[PDB]
């Protein structure tokens, strides 16, 4: 928090009307209280985002956001140039108010549990045709896109009639005539022009698509009889609407999903064009501003107007088949998103390991209320969270979706579920069995088993485990309130099944897999990295290697690793005003430590990154580079002016082997080892580096009392990876004197038990809280805008890591 | 030096004069974030006569400055705190003092 | 259902020839389903009537159809275990001494007129009786 | 330092219009964006 001078400063307080504005460009982010200006600004954040509006609070307000328009008046008059936020709300969604990334909601029947939310990205919006513009038309093709280019001219004449436009001078919808319905020569020439080269482009795109159209019987043209238009049909000028008619023509299945992407190209050409002419999307249509509503990628576009484009591109390939030309759809290319890990996506829910059951016959429900992916079944207490349920032996479960039992693997099993349709789920651990029900009906292998998994070892345990997909909802329903399960009496009752939480007095807890990465010592049993501590001889300091055990051998797992040392250092509360043998008075004096990482030869410094990580660093970043970095600049100044300073503040702080490595070296792999070493001193706040003995030109600056891990990123490439070297140079103290108190004064340097390296690990279980904060969100009305409000107060007991912050 | 900042305005004319009983709210920090003391916590508002010299020299100039209804930051440096000794199990030793707190009523 | 499985248990030629006419026609009970005692249609079928028998009596009833099993294996004949039944009312369950008898009474309540039968004491024994008999066969049946 | 320490704190919640706006390179959308937050109630300590 950042005090910040405004006229009248307070507390946010009823009656306050606070304007955010967001500047792309800069970027910047500014603030106005009731209309007075708040002397500062955030600027220079990151920009690989979408950016959207937000409120955080605690029990006890009610508050109303002013989106402009019909949805809230605005209080202020927005800066120059600056659109207000309802324009943005895309085609397809309604405008409203949401929480973000909830892992549950309430429903009639109860709490729904929620899988993650498929969110867009700003890549997302911008348009990507597939370039037509290297193909040429073939010679036939070149004869039939003129004639096809003015039929469809004709087509949207026609179409117009319909719409019951009129010829106009100027055209107007409120005036219901256009000067755009015209002859083709009758159109102005580089109109038609356009109106034929689009024509054209259809064909190249065909071409793009990798589709083979030769044109095959001439009868065919003879066959087609173009429609003949009314005068009603034709426009006040009188040109009249004349597209070819071909009744006889079909669409083969595969040239309908033909026509399908050829709109979609259609629409995200014209879309490119436009932004270079430099129009932009808008809820509102605002011709002066170049603001349009259908300025937007053919994916994100509303559906009507998809069937609208379709329709006319379906039109047109219906013509082209007509003239007789055979397209031969281009077979399907393949593609996977491969966007996210299916464990890590997918999210578990599961009870507390302390309600684990190691006998007896227990029975619970489980609710899909959307048909897509979800898994639900029994989990072993040692579950982990970064697998897929069912993938390793500790979860047997069943998911539905396709129809499959997982443990260890697939296997077909059962009918998958529609909408609204509930599995129970039984465990007998006096027999060893576990069995699924659908609706009430036992669910059977296609060997006709009646028992999904048999020859269970009951070992520590058993709870109840669901898996959510991505955009999943599901009712999970342990049985505490007995009436309340839906088949438990057809099914489960008679058999002596038990519900999981029949004599339980309060809801049974559970834990879901939040995907927040997190710093975890490097596993003992770590099948691919091992970290080996090495003691500090004469000549060489204490030490963490890293190695890689897998290197070099099939199923060896090479990706991006995230390493720091479990301690951090913590810079003073207040800085300072403005032989190679240590001296003894500087080496006491100095508030200067050291600590170096050594590259062994053959890992790739390009792939090598060294330096300092804040507590609050998250990212699991497998394409990881120093542009990634989370950075932003808080700049406070005066009203008139004479900004009183400027602050960066970023979470980490590390420089890239590739700076050092010399140009002719780079291409070529090295036999001599890289030593990095990293410099800060505590009293100043100053941060440096050296290569190799040799300064770096890259320095940080960090406010007081910040504390810093220090942290390598790296790529492995060879056996061994990287070394921890916690050591001196000369006049500068050991890290361990930063780190511990009583080696402050102790310049030899040491690496205690507490120390050591932990990894990234993409994600962790945690604990869902028991109550939830009851917020409502309404709209107050179109001139008051929307409305948030949350009354009843709701507080927890936190434990709080001192060194981490957390 | 104690450094009183606004977080919510008071009435601005009435202000605390000696012996007179000052009833407040306060939350107590370290400079570094840590909480040791909160009123609110015990949920009893704290009385103390100004000139007493019973609550330390930075509370005396605070209190002094802020006027009833207000609610204000007082950054507090160490000599007008504990200082030196500290507060032994508490508060270390030179440590500066934040205080949230609350003027309710002259009594 | 209850009365032909307890005649195919009691008599050895009724397996003989349900075994012998399954292998002979060849025929698949699995098909049906969806050679073995489990694929034997006579077996099949009482295991998917049995839970409608269960719902017949009471968690309370559950008490006195253990002790029926227990005749049944002495082999009392049924009237013989409907009398051994009809002199030993007071060991009904009861509803206070355990939980579970608590909402398993809850939901036998909440289903619709099962309070208005098992009011009459015979009806009690001679469902009681149908029960445990056709339990205690399963029971022999299973075992090898 | 040393020790686990405990306190009681709020909890919090966020809440968003589904509105979103980003820059890229040939991107559709619009730079600068504006919105408003009116405050009609606020209970400065209903808890501790
Ligand atoms: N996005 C588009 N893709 C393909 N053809 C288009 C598109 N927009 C308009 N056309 C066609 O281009 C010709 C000229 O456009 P139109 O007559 O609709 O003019 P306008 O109403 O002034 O502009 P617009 O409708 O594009 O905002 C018409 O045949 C129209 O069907």
């Amino acid at each position: 928090a950042r005090p910040v001078t405004s006229p009248g400063q307070h507390l946010l307080a009823p009656e306050d009307v606070v304007s955010c504005c967001l500047d792309l460009s800069v970027p910047s982010i500014s603030f106005r209280i009731n209309g007075c200006p708040v002397q500062g600004v955030f600027e220079s954040f990151n920009l690989d985002g979408l950016f959207f509006p937000v409120v955080s609070f605690s029990a006890g307000i009610k508050v109303r956001f002013l989106l402009g328009g019909r949805h809230g008046e605005f209080k202020f008059l927005p800066p120059p140039g600056y659109a207000p936020c309802h324009e943005a709300v895309l085609p397809r969604e309604r405008l409203h108010l949401q929480p973000i990334k909830e892992y549950r909601r309430e429903g009639p029947r109860g709490p729904h549990l929620v899988g993650p939310s498929r969110c867009l990205s700003h890549l997302d919006f911008v348009p990507c045709p597939v370039d037509t513009i290297q193909i040429v038309l073939p010679p036939h093709l070149e004869r039939i896109r003129e004639k096809l280019a003015e039929n469809i001219h004709e087509l949207w004449a026609l179409t117009r009639i319909e719409q019951g436009w009129t010829y106009g001078p100027v055209r107007d919808d409120n005036k219901r005539l256009h000067p755009c319905l015209v002859n083709f020569h009758s159109l102005p020439e580089p109109e038609r022009n356009y109106n034929l080269q689009m024509s054209g482009e259809t064909l190249k795109t065909l071409l793009a698509l990798g589709c083979h159209v030769g044109m095959a019987d001439e009868k065919a043209e003879d066959n087609l009889k173009k429609t003949k238009l009314p005068k009603t049909y034709m426009m006040s000028n009188g040109y009249k609407p004349a597209p070819l008619d071909l009744s006889h023509v079909r669409l083969t299945p595969a040239q309908t999903t033909l026509v399908d992407r050829l709109a979609e190209n259609g629409h995200n050409v014209w879309a490119r064009d436009r932004v270079a002419q430099g129009w932009s999307y808008s809820a509102v249509q605002d011709i002066p501003a170049r603001r349009n509503p259908r300025l937007v990628p053919y994916r994100l576009l509303d559906e009507a107007t998809k069937r609208s484009n379709r329709d006319s591109l379906c039109q047109a390939v219906r013509t082209l088949l007509g003239y007789g030309y055979n397209i031969e759809p281009p077979d399907q290319e393949p593609s996977q998103v491969d966007s996210q890990s299916r464990g890590d996506r997918a999210r578990i829910f599961r009870a507390e390991k302390s309600y684990a059951v190691q006998s007896g016959r227990w029975y619970f429900e489980f609710e899909a209320v959307t048909t897509g992916e979800m898994r639900v079944g029994w989990a072993r207490p040692e579950l982990r969270p970064d697998v897929e349920l069912g993938a390793d032996d500790l979860a047997y479960v069943f998911n539905g979706h396709r129809g499959q039992r997982w443990h260890l693997g697939s296997e077909p099993f059962g009918r998958p579920w529609q909408s609204g349709d509930v599995v129970g789920c039984m465990i007998d651990l006096t027999e060893n069995t576990i069995i699924f029900t659908l609706n009430g009906e036992v669910l059977m292998s296609d060997s006709g088993s009646e028992t999904a998994f048999r020859d269970i070892e009951i070992g520590d345990g058993f709870l109840p485990v669901c898996s959510l997909g991505p955009g999943q909802v599901g009712h999970l329903n342990l049985g505490q309130d007995v009436s309340s399960l839906r088949f438990f009496a057809i099914c489960g009752l008679q058999e002596g099944f038990e519900p999981f939480a029949i004599n339980m007095q309060r809801p049974v807890t559970t834990w879901f897999s939040k995907s927040l990465p997190q710093f975890e010592p490097v596993p003992l049993e770590h099948p691919h990295y091992e970290v080996a501590r090495m003691d500090g001889t004469v000549d060489t300091p204490p030490c963490l290697r890293l190695t890689h055990r897998t290197w070099g051998s099939q199923n060896s797992l090479v990706e991006m690793l995230f390493l720091r040392l479990s301690l951090p250092v913590q810079f003073h509360q207040h800085f300072r005003c403005t032989d190679n043998r240590d001296d003894p008075e500087i080496i006491l004096n100095t508030t200067t430590y050291y600590y170096s990482v050594r590259v062994f030869a053959g890992q790739e410094p390009s792939c090598v990154w060294v330096g300092w990580v804040t507590p609050d660093y998250h990212q699991h970043d497998m394409s990881f580079d120093l542009s990634k970095v989370r950075a932003v600049t808080v700049t406070m100044g005066d009203e008139q002016g004479n900004v009183h300073s400027s602050l960066k503040c970023s979470n980490c702080y590390m420089v890239w082997g590739g700076d050092f490595v010399s140009p002719g070296q780079q291409g070529r792999i090295s036999h001599t080892d890289l030593v990095i070493g990293c410099l800060v001193d505590l009293a100043t706040g100053l941060m440096t580096f050296t290569a190799n003995g040799k300064e770096s030109n890259t320095f940080f600056q960090v406010e007081p009392n910040t504390k810093l891990f220090p942290a390598v990123f790296v790529l492995p490439t060879h056996q061994n990876v990287v070394q921890f070297e916690l050591g001196k140079q000369k006049n500068i103290m050991p890290l361990s004197a930063a780190m511990f108190l009583s080696e402050r004064k102790n310049p030899a340097p040491q690496c205690p038990p507490r120390l050591e390296v932990q990894m990234l690990m993409p994600v962790s279980w945690s604990r869902m809280p028991n109550h939830f904060l009851q917020v409502d969100t309404r709209r107050a009305g179109e001139r008051l805008g929307w409305a948030v409000q949350c009354q009843e107060p709701l507080m927890m007991m936190a434990l709080h890591i001192p060194e981490e912050n957390r | 030096g104690v450094q009183v900042e606004t977080i919510s305005p008071g009435d601005g004319r009435t202000f605390p004069k000696r012996g007179q009983t000052c009833v407040v709210h306060y939350t107590g920090m370290l400079e570094d974030g840590k909480k040791f003391d909160s009123s609110r916590d015990r949920n009893k508002p704290f009385k103390f006569t100004l000139g007493k010299q019973e609550v330390i020299r930075g509370w005396e100039e605070g209190v002094a400055q802020m006027s009833v209804g207000q609610r204000a930051k007082l950054i507090i440096s160490s000599d007008y705190a504990y200082g030196a000794t500290g507060h032994p199990g508490i508060i270390p030793p030179h440590a500066t003092l934040v205080f949230d707190v609350e003027l309710l009523k002259l009594e | 259902v209850g009365e032909i499985f307890i005649y195919w248990s009691k008599s050895h030629n009724f397996k003989r020839e349900e075994q012998n006419f399954v292998v002979q026609n060849e025929i698949n009970n699995m098909s049906f389903l969806t050679y073995s005692v489990q694929t034997s249609l006579i077996v099949a079928t009482l295991k998917k009537m049995l839970p409608i028998g269960l719902n017949m009596c009471a968690p309370t009833d559950q008490d006195l159809i253990v002790l029926a099993k227990a005749r049944y294996a002495l082999k009392d004949t049924d009237e013989e275990v409907r009398e051994f039944l009809q002199n030993n009312l007071n060991l009904q369950g009861k509803v206070e001494g355990s939980p579970s008898l608590r909402w398993q009474m809850a939901l036998y309540r909440g289903v619709p007129g099962r309070e208005e039968d098992a009011d009459d004491p015979e009806k009690i024994v001679r469902r009681v009786q149908e029960v445990s008999a056709v339990l205690y066969h399963l029971d022999q049946t299973e075992h090898p | 330092e040393l020790l686990l320490q405990t306190n009681l704190i709020n909890y919090v919640t966020s809440i968003r219009p589904n509105i979103f706006v980003g820059r890229a390179e040939g991107s559709t959308q619009y730079g600068k964006w504006y919105f408003e937050v009116m405050v009609d109630e606020v209970a400065p300590f209903l808890t501790a």
